[PDB]
């Protein structure tokens, strides 16, 4: 009765990823959903939480309820205290907000941006997110990150981040000496499209 | 039988879906898509955070009278 029938149109499917194709929010959900299945049942890992890059762009609607509703979904009483939050330039970048709620008091923002010459559309985007989940954007560090020599691979310098970020909090050396700082980062795009084909 | 939803897109309005607990998300994501004139494969559908398919079922995804949906256009950077 509701089944799909082949003189319909066919049921959505994400496309696939290509050498140098621009990653859609649909590719990062899904790495980071493989990603929290690698690393459930670990030490600490229940301490993170990756984000809908859609519910991110949530908080800044101009509709009330659906701006309280990603704010219960990224900053509610049931939500981990460390958040990926994916940051997305419509057409144009990604770059990575990351929010340590772990004091309540004190909490800690680092946003991670790999474009050489950056735009200053980009960081209003990571300062928007802040500011809609309570925090005052004007304490959000800055931190290094490698820098892309491309104009495709956006995506996957957010995407390595958060694995890296992600397996130094389980480890614990996230809270030490250069725990923040993805300089030296080496995004593999073949890695990333297995990762998404096996998953 | 029935159950009574919302569908929220970028604009701000909402569009007030009624059909059956057993009836597939596709009916309702292929009517939705056709208001916009964009296609399906354009626009994600979550609820609560949820990605959601063509084959599910209100009843499967455990919603209730009034649940509301968001639709919102693809990202790409």
């Amino acid at each position: 009765d509701n089944l799909p029938s082949p003189q319909d149109v066919a049921d959505p499917e994400l496309p696939p990823v290509r050498a140098t194709s621009w990653l859609l929010d649909g590719h990062l959900r899904a790495y980071t959903d493989d990603l929290a299945r690698r690393l459930r049942g670990e030490p600490n890992a229940h301490l993170l939480h990756f984000a809908d890059s859609q519910v991110v762009t949530m908080l800044s609607s101009a509709d009330p309820d659906q701006q309280a509703r990603a704010q219960r979904l990224l900053a509610g009483d049931d939500i981990p205290p460390i958040v990926f939050l994916p940051i997305n330039q419509p057409n144009a970048h990604w770059s990575l907000l990351v929010v340590d709620r772990r004091n309540k008091d004190a909490v800690a923002a680092y946003h991670y941006d790999s474009m050489a010459q950056k735009d200053p559309q980009q960081r209003y985007l990571a300062d928007m997110a802040a500011y809609h989940l309570g925090l005052d954007y004007q304490q959000t560090h800055e931190m290094p990150i490698a820098i892309q020599s491309d104009g495709y691979s956006c995506g996957d310098h957010v995407l390595t981040g958060i694995e890296v970020l992600a397996h130094r909090v389980l480890d614990g050396t996230f809270d030490y000496a250069g725990g923040r700082d993805l300089t030296d980062i080496e995004p593999d795009r073949g890695l990333i499209r297995d990762r998404l084909a096996q998953a | 039988v029935h159950i009574n939803l919302k569908v929220k897109g970028q604009d701000g309005n909402e569009v007030f879906f009624r059909i059956k607990r057993s009836t597939q998300m596709r009916k309702l994501m292929n009517a939705y898509c056709d208001r916009q004139s964009v296609d399906m494969n354009s626009i994600a559908f979550l609820f609560d955070g949820r990605r959601l398919r063509a084959e599910q079922t209100p009843d499967e995804l455990e919603m209730e009278e009034g649940d509301e949906i968001d639709a919102m256009l693809h990202q790409t950077g």
